[PDB]
Parts: structure tokens; sequence; C-alpha cells
RNA sequence: AGAAGUCCAUUGAACCUUAUCAUUUAGAGGAAGGAGAAGUCGUAACAAGGUUUCCGUAGGUGAACCUGCGGAAGGAUCAUUG
RNA sequence: CUCCGCCGGCACCUUAUGAGAAAUCAAAGUCUUUGGGUUCCGGGGGGAGUAUGGUCGCAAGGCUGAAACUUAAAGGAAUUGA
RNA sequence: CGUUACUUUGAAGAAAUUAGAGUGCUCAAAGCAAGCCAUCGCUCUGGAUACAUUAGCAUGGGAUAACAUCAUAGGA
RNA sequence: UAGGAUAGGGGCCUACCAUGGUGGUGACGGGUGACGGAGAAUUAGGGUUCGAUUCCGGAGAGGGAGCCUGAGAAACGGCUAC
RNA sequence: GAAACUGCGAAUGGCUCAUUAAAUCAGUUAUAGUUUGUUUGAUGGUAUACUCGGAUAACCGUAGUAAUUCUAGAGCU
């Protein structure tokens, strides 16, 4: 179901032709799907755990890892293939004036198959390496609009 | 009324920068037009003496001030310099080097010379002061 | 030369970059190998930054390939590059690239599986050590099929451009599966 | 830049050299070494600036090619070596020996110490894990490598070395209760007990350190130096013993001098 | 082991071509504005300025201006329960 | 019809304890004892609502809108005189 | 197992420049020296401290304010 | 997504795929007699203007481009070409 | 001990501000995304030996060219 692409898509490290197949066994070992917890107090998802999605720049499932920045901000679109526009709102103190102005920026985040979202929802999301041209984080935490 | 609130930080920055644009000198400091000027920004500038002329005083003055007209070497720009210091017409000569300056008020004509905001200092070397008190001669 | 900066990339907002500096070479690439299976073993030598080396094959015709269920690695022959997820011209091309899938002789493997296991696909210590390496042994058919022709199914996992050598595993279970799809429909 | 910069313009230079501001266009640049060049005090500014052996840079370099000078047991001729905290400095000529530390404003100060206390440094345990063939390896802040370390010695714990048989003869665990020396920041040469280790995750660790009179600091992990175990350091401390002073107490301190 | 040479690829200066942009920029002729002498024709605005003034719009006239329609007092009326 | 109230509206009269350059204004007051909220909009007088670009309009024109240059005043309210 | 602004405290925010402690370069602009009855030496000599928007990290506070909710609580 | 390349992440490049990405919270474009900062001048407070220059960072060696050596250079008191 | 081979350095420093307007840069992060001569510390076991081979510079002497740390050939080590 997953296997959408031209190639076969697995999780690297893990070998699924495995004769002793064991389920009580670490993730990654015995042909078990391989998942992580990020830490700094992340929940792992259990669609993550349980899915079967490959996605090598999930923060759970995949090779990335999250360092640097934590950011909130809000799902500002969610058109792209596993990639959103988190928007950030802040205030912008003008010295002279003593007043402040709202500034925003669009943080452009990849999210997980374990993640949906839609525009409006409050997302958490955590620095990692680069993903492409202007991906920096992946989602690790969406909160629904209601 | 004007604008007062504290997320009004924005309004109250764009408000004044356009208005600064009213205000004569910034608009004459930040327009760029004081590059087209004949000095092109700078305090001083050396001319070429083309011919020496009498230009009449404004109404409620009966005078000839007897200025000369300079072409600028840095750009070739003809301007009208006036010759202070009574006498100093006769150390001025066609084709000869001047250091002409402002007039003092910045591109404004001044007193009741017409159309003049530069006078000569400095003619073949030899500041006009020291030609008047004889305390220098004009080379031959 | 062939470069790897931004500069040269609009701005994610489209809005061109005017450069502020020339080329840097702790920012360059360099021309691909772009490696042939061919019996004309051509591996050169890449000075690269820090004095280092990097092993650019560019006509390899022998490979250490893994067969992981069974936990052995044998040194085999490339005979074909079959599918390319990236491009058929490499197909075509006969070009050995990471992940690109080939046929790979199987002679090692079924000596090994023979020697190892007693059964081709005289000792009382021998016989028993493999009456116990038969009890539990299960083939899945499907590599059982090709061996019958001599050439396994197999993944470069090595990057040849990179290391100068093509190496990988034996095709198994739903990647051997998935890649007989995509051949038989190809 | 090209490549490495090899001179160090003397406004550039670390604050705590207390180099005068015309003495020269540059500033003598440590060398690689055992410590960070920002957090050193060179050989040739203490056999100079410090000690007054030498006049200058030409009589230092005549000073340390003669072998005079051993850095931790251990003769060196670079001028530029970087030195540093609990450094021993000994001259085998002249009978001193000097423990590198750090007076409470912030200053490497040369502190006399006995023969006996010269056969020991202390050090900062950097980090412990395993090298090659599987052996563990114990690395410090000061460039040390120490393979099979004793189990118990974990990440940021100090281990007393012997210089002359270079193994870990003690060590110390890094808890709460031990008396530290601050070796980084505002707070350097300051020398109090861990009261409590504020841990937040995926950023720096806080320690919070009250020194003997009841004054309340809090720095970094990575500028936490344990010098003993409980209330008793294991070196001998500088005349401050680490005790910070406002300068309302050193205007005191001068008054009274003055008076007497 | 290996030079000259050679093949393809790549980076790519630089040259030519089309058009565009940014400049600098002559320019017959036309038509403004200002300043200075200051001549001329009148007297339009200031007094109810001798047709009260002005605003908008349209037309006309040597020129100031004139006139039509609606508006204002900044009017020469704060005022007719008479 | 008459009288007394309440709310709302167009206004009017008196008064300064206010404000203002004053005229005057019961808001044009509650301002150097300076901050209720918000929109537009001015920065000496001309050049100039002109040039140019853009836009709207069939057109007339509307909206947006300079600069060079020139000038020591222009202007407001009130007083005395003519 | 609701955020944020705001405020408080702490760590940072190079040096030089600035403010500022000490110090009789003869004064001063300076400099980072120096001082001690004279000392085969000493004062562990000194070579402080403050400031450092905004943004980032951490601590306490919740008045004021912003956003999100806010009778399927269908609560536990 | 899969590769290639690189010291290494990355449309950095390639093949295939999808239609995204930024924008009055001013994108994109234009101007700057614009290198950025530490800082400088003037400052009751707030502020205005400057910051080529000795400290830190960047960039260039007539203009481009390309390289060899080397740990480190797209070096120019190194080479190759226009 | 000249010369010369070998090694190392010449990527620092000095100069300038042309280009460059979220770009440089500043503060603040990160490398779990890498390289790093050197310094410091630690580490190094399964591949005629009482010690192998061929060159080459300096040197020497035949030169070429108008000429350049332009350059060819011969004899050594
Ligand atoms: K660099
Ligand atoms: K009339
Ligand atoms: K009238
Ligand atoms: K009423
Ligand atoms: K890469
Ligand atoms: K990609
Ligand atoms: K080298
Ligand atoms: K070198
Ligand atoms: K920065
Ligand atoms: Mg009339
Ligand atoms: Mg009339
Ligand atoms: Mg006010
Ligand atoms: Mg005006
Ligand atoms: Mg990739
Ligand atoms: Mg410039
Ligand atoms: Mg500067
Ligand atoms: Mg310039
Ligand atoms: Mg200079
Ligand atoms: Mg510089
Ligand atoms: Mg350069
Ligand atoms: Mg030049
Ligand atoms: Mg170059
Ligand atoms: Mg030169
Ligand atoms: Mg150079
Ligand atoms: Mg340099």
């Amino acid at each position: 179901a997953e296997q959408t692409e031209k190639s076969f898509l697995k999780q690297p490290k893990v070998f699924l032709s495995t004769k002793k197949a064991d389920k009580a066994k670490r993730p990654g070992k015995a042909g078990n799907r391989f998942w992580k917890s990020v830490g700094l107090g992340f929940k792992t998802p259990r669609e993550a755990i349980d899915g079967t999605y490959i996605d090598k720049k999930c923060p759970f499932t995949g090779t990335v890892a999250i360092r640097g920045r934590i950011i909130a901000g809000t799902c500002h679109s969610a058109k792209m293939n596993r990639t959103i526009i988190v928007r950030r709102n802040y205030l912008h103190f003008v010295k002279k004036y003593q007043r402040y102005e709202k500034r925003h920026s669009n943080i452009p985040a990849h999210i997980s198959p374990c993640f949906r979202v839609k525009e409006g929802d409050h997302v958490i999301i955590g620095q990692c390496r680069p993903l492409s041209k202007t991906v920096r984080f992946n989602v690790l935490k969406v909160v629904p609009a209601g | 009324g004007k604008t007062r609130g504290m997320g009004a930080g924005r309004k109250l920055k764009t408000h004044r920068r356009n208005q600064r644009w009213a205000d004569k000198a910034y608009k004459k400091s930040h327009l760029g037009n004081e590059w087209k000027k004949p000095f092109a920004g700078s305090s001083h500038a050396k001319g070429i003496v083309l011919e020496k002329i009498g230009i009449e005083a404004k109404q409620p003055n009966s005078a000839i001030r007897k200025c000369a007209r300079v072409q600028l070497v840095k750009n070739g720009k003809k301007i009208a310099a006036f010759v202070p210091n009574d006498g100093c017409l006769n150390f001025i000569e066609e084709n000869d080097e001047v250091l002409i300056a402002g007039f003092g008020r910045k591109g404004h004509a001044v007193g009741d010379i017409p159309g003049v905001r530069f006078k000569v200092v400095k003619v073949s070397g030899v500041s006009l002061l020291a030609l008047f008190k004889e305390k220098k001669e004009k080379p031959r | 030369g062939i470069s790897r900066d931004s500069m040269h990339k609009r701005r994610a907002t489209g809005g061109k970059q005017k450069a502020w500096r020339k080329k840097r070479k702790y920012e360059l690439g360099r021309q691909p190998a772009n490696t042939k299976l061919s019996s004309n073993k051509t591996v050169r030598r890449v000075r690269v930054r820090g004095g280092n080396v990097k092993w650019r094959a560019l006509r390899l015709d022998t490979g250490n390939f893994s067969w992981g269920s069974e936990a052995v690695t044998r040194k085999t022959r490339l005979l074909d590059v079959v599918y390319n997820s990236s491009n058929n011209e490499l197909v075509r091309t006969q070009t050995l690239v990471k992940n690109a899938i080939v046929q790979v002789d199987a002679a090692p493997f079924k000596q090994w599986y023979l020697t190892h296991y007693g059964v081709e696909i005289k000792s009382n210590n021998v016989q028993r050590k493999l009456e116990k390496r038969q009890q539990g042994r299960t083939l899945d058919s499907h590599i059982e099929e090709q061996f019958s022709g001599g050439r396994l199914l197999a993944c470069i996992s090595s990057r040849p451009g990179q290391c100068g050598r093509a190496d990988g595993y034996i095709l198994e279970g739903k990647e051997l599966e998935f890649y007989m799809r995509k051949l038989q429909k190809k | 830049a090209r490549g490495l910069k090899k001179h160090l313009k003397r406004l550039n230079a670390p604050s705590h050299w207390m180099l005068d501001k015309l003495g020269g266009a540059f500033a003598p640049k440590p060398s690689s070494g055992p410590h960070k060049a920002r957090e050193c005090l060179p050989l040739i500014l203490i056999l100079r600036n410090r000690l007054k052996y030498a006049l200058t840079y030409r009589e230092v370099q005549s000073i340390l090619m003669q072998r005079h000078i051993m850095v931790d047991g251990k003769v060196r001729t670079d001028k530029t070596y970087p030195a540093g905290f609990m450094d021993i400095i000994s001259i085998p000529k002249t009978g001193e020996n000097y423990r590198l530390l750090y007076d409470t404003k912030g200053r490497f100060r040369l502190h006399s110490v006995r023969d006996e206390d010269a056969k020991f440094k202390l050090c900062k345990v950097r980090s412990v894990q395993f090298g090659q063939k599987g052996i563990p390896y114990l690395n410090t802040y000061d460039g040390r490598t120490i393979r099979y370390p004793d189990p118990l010695i974990k990440a940021n714990d100090t281990i007393k070395l012997d210089l002359e048989t270079n193994k870990i003869v003690d060590f110390i665990k890094f808890d709460v209760g031990n008396v530290v020396m601050v070796t980084g920041g505002r707070n350097t040469g300051r020398v109090g007990v861990i009261k409590n280790r504020e841990k937040h995750k995926g950023t720096f660790e806080t320690i919070h350190v009250e020194d003997a009179q009841g004054h309340q600091f809090a720095t970094r992990l990575g500028n936490v130096f344990t010098i003993g175990k409980g209330t008793k350091p294991w070196v001998s401390l500088p005349k401050g013993k680490g005790i910070k002073l406002t300068i309302i107490e050193e205007q005191r301190k001068r008054d009274a001098a003055a008076q007497a």
C-alpha cells in the first residue's frame, strides 16, 4: 500500500526478510518496524509505531534527529507532499514610538504521515537538519483548532 | 486625533515616514537633486574665468556687482561667481584659474545680487584676501 | 566548475539573488563516475578535501553480495543491470548506481548452500551437523526459481562513484516481489 | 580567510591577560594544546608579564630554550604553550612550583604549591565512552585520554592525576554538596558548594552554588569544576579563598590598609 | 609507466544576433513659469470699487474678463408675531 | 388649549469659573498639571493641482501627482487713521 | 497533561570606545601603571566595577492585557 | 521518491512525480554618492545624523572565468585562457 | 660548512570597500550534517634483514637564444 514509488521503500537497517522473526524484540530488530522517541518530552504518536508508511524524514520512524529550536505556530498551508507552511505570529517592538506591530514568519516544516493537519491547527515543530531547500523543521505535535 | 494604540507602532512609523517628505530640508537632503548642482556636493570647485561681467543689483540698491563667469573643470558647468573686496575684478582675467566657494546661503542667492550663489575665493592659486591686503602677488 | 552553492538559486519568494562572491573550492562538485558494467575494471584515485581518498569506479564487473537470510556474503560477477528507479537511461547504458537492480552469478551461493546445508538447489559429525541444519531449512522458491537460471536479483547498496565498489544484497521477500512485478511490467 | 589565523591582535586578546593597550600591535597567539586559546595563560605571559623572569619576547625564548620550565612535569620550549586551569608550572632550578588557579576577579594567578602537592593535578572528565577494541576510555577538558578508567567515573567528574605515574589516584563524583570552583563566566574564581542542579532537557544545565559566607550564584555546568569531596577542597586556594568581595568591601579593605 | 594528439561531457570567459531595459543625450519647432528693467492697452479686485464678491460647470471675448445654470457669505441683511 | 416633569432633535439667549492670536466658542472647554478610541489630512509664499507616468471616462474631464527654478515675506485676527 | 504579552531575578551580550574605582605621567590630554627610609627585597602589589536595545535561555509573580475555549461539561 | 555529486545536509544537480512557494505584516522591482557591526557627532529626557579607515565579520586583487599544489586557496607579490 | 636535493612556509599579515539590502553582519542556536597540516593525550600484534634497487641535483663541461631563476645534450654521486 505504501509502495507508491518506482522503488521499494524500506526503513534503513531493518531486515524484513529475517527468518528468526520475533515481536518481543526492540524496534528495528527481527524485522520489527523501527521507531524512536524524539526526546524533549514529546510522546511518540501511536500511528507512527503502528504505521505502514515509510518516511525517512519522519522524526519518530525516520533518520532525522530533533536538535536546536522548538517553535510553535499555526498551520498556514498544507498543500504540499508531507510539507506544510507554519505561520508564526509575534509582536515586534518599535523603540521610538514605544509600541508594537504585528509581524509574521512563514516556516516550512516537514510533516510525517503520523499526523493529519489542516490549515489553522496549532502545531509544534522542532529543528532538524536541512531536509530541502527551505525546510529545516519537523512537526512534532498537532493540536486541532477545535 | 492621532493614533495611540499599543499595537499601532507600524501606523505611527509609516505616517512619520510619509510626512517627513513635507519638510523642505528633509526632502532637499533625501531627493538626490543636490548631485545635479554645479558643485555636486562639494564645498569648493575650480574653474576657468570665461568672461568678466557686471550684473545690476536689486531694485532698492543701485550698483554694478561685477561678478565673473566661470566654467567648472570637474563637470564643465558654467556659473556666475561674485568677486568681493573692492578692486578685485582687476585681479581676474580670462582663462585664469579660480577657486569658487558658496555665497554662504546653500545655493540661495545672497543680498542684492540676483541669481548668484558663488563667490571667487582664490585666483591663480593666491587668495583674493591676500591680493586685497597686498600680502601676496598674482603670478605672471 | 560544478558547484554546490545556494548562490545561483532563486529565493523561496522567487526573487533573484545577486551574487556577492565568486565560487569557492570548498563547495565544488565533480563530474559523475558513470560506472559501467564491463570486464575492463578501472577505479581511479580521487584526491578530495583533507588529503583524503575517494575511489571512482569507471568500469566494474564483480561485486561483494550478501544473502541476508542466510547471513552469507560472496564475491560474484555482475551479469546485467535490469532495473533503475530514477532513469531507464541508466538501465540501457548499463550504469551501476546505488539502489540499481542487477543480475549476479548464483554459482558461489549454490556452492555455499551445498557445503553448508548438504542440499543442492561424509562423516558422522558432518552428517549430524548437516541434519541439524537441514531441520527447519526453508527456502522461498522465488530465490529457487532464479537459482534455476543461475542469476540472482540483487540491489546495489554501495555507491560505486564514491567507494569504487559495486556491493549489495540479494533481493528477498517483499522487495523481491516488488521488483519482479516491476521487471515483468517492463 | 583562506586558512587559519596565525596572529592575535593585542586588542583582541583575552581580557584576563591584562595586556596593556599600547604595548604593541600584537598579543601572543596561544598555540594549540591542552587548553582552549581563550581560557589559557600562555607560557610567555607567565614568564615575562607575571613572574618578571624575562623582560622581552627574546628573553622568554632564551629561558625556555634552556629547558628550565616544566608544565605538569614535562619540559615545554613553546612560548605560546597554552597553560591552563590547575596546571602545575615547575622550575626545577629555583625549586618553585605553581598551580594555575583563578582569583575571584577571573584572572589566572600563579599559586605557590609544595613539592608534594605539585605531584598531582585535578582534571575534569569530559566524557566516558568505548574506544577501539571495546576498551573503555576517559577524556578530560585538558586534552588527556586515560584508558581503563574506574567504572564509577562518569562525565563531569573530577579525577586526581599523579603526574609522576600518570594514573587516576582518586576521583570525585559530581554531586550536590561538593565544593567547586567556577572556571568561566562572571563568577570565574568563585568557590562554593553545590546546593542543587537544575536540569532542562535539550539545553545547558544550571548549577546553583553557595559560597562559605552565604552568597548564592548560578552558572552553567560547563563552567563548574569540582575541587573537593564535601566542604574541603583537595587543593590549596589563593588568598581570597574563592570568596568574591563587593567593591564596597574592597574599598573597606583598602581604607583599613592605608589607615594601618 | 607514459608525452603529443584525439573523443565525449562539464564549467565556461569572450564574440556575434534579435529585442528590451538603464543611461547619456543633439534636436527644427512649439509652449510654460520666474526674474529684471519697464513701455503699452485698459481698469478686473480692494468702498455697494461704481454690474456686491466668490465656488463648481459650460460657452464666448485683445487682455484683465463677460454671460448662462446651481451653490456660499468670506455681504452691503444676524432684524417684520407682520 | 393650560401647567409640571422625562427622553430625544433643530436651535437660541446670558455668563466665565474655561479656552483662544483674537474674532469668537457652552464647545472651539475639561492641554507644558501635556495620553478616552479611531480615520483622513498640513509643514513659509509661488512654480502648481502644473509637467510626467498611471488609472477612470465617449468626451468634457476626474483621481493620483512632482521637480527645476524663484522669493522674504505671503497670510490670520484685531487697533488707530485715511 | 491552555498558551502569550508584561514584570522580577539569573546566565550571556569580545576587546577597544563610554560611564566609573585606584594611581601626583611635574599638571593635563594620558597611561595602566606603581608604591614602600633605600629593601640582594617586600606590598599574595594593582591591573576594579557599571552599562550593554531587540531577539534567544532560565527563575519567581499573575494585577493588567491578548489569543484559544467557554451546557452532548453530557463532567468525574 | 530514487540516485549523482560533495568533507558533509540540501533542487546542489539529474530522472520521474505533484502544484506548489512569496506577497499592503509590502512580496517582486527600483534607488543608495549602501560593505555590516563594535562604534562616532550632537544630545534634559525622548531623539537626529554618520559609521571608507587601525577591533570583529565579509568581500576583492584591471574585468570575467577556470584550475594546479596543498591540511587549508577557486590564491592572484601561483598558473591557464578571453 | 657555501651550493644543491629533501622538508616546511609562502592560504597569515598588509591593503581596499567595488560588488552586495534578510544578502553581508549582529546577538543567539545546531552539526545526531562535516573536514581540520599542526599542538596535547592515548593507542598500534596475524605483510638480503648484520639492512634492498634504480635514478637525480649540486659538481663538471658541450651548447642554443636578442633575451628571462628561457632552455637542450654528455659525465658523476
Ligand atoms: K573562510
Ligand atoms: K466684476
Ligand atoms: K465685494
Ligand atoms: K427639548
Ligand atoms: K550533500
Ligand atoms: K529530492
Ligand atoms: K601544506
Ligand atoms: K605550504
Ligand atoms: K549570527
Ligand atoms: Mg473695477
Ligand atoms: Mg463690480
Ligand atoms: Mg497633546
Ligand atoms: Mg508650503
Ligand atoms: Mg538525496
Ligand atoms: Mg559601494
Ligand atoms: Mg566600517
Ligand atoms: Mg565609496
Ligand atoms: Mg587608508
Ligand atoms: Mg578588517
Ligand atoms: Mg580571495
Ligand atoms: Mg587598479
Ligand atoms: Mg584569482
Ligand atoms: Mg602586488
Ligand atoms: Mg596576497
Ligand atoms: Mg588576511
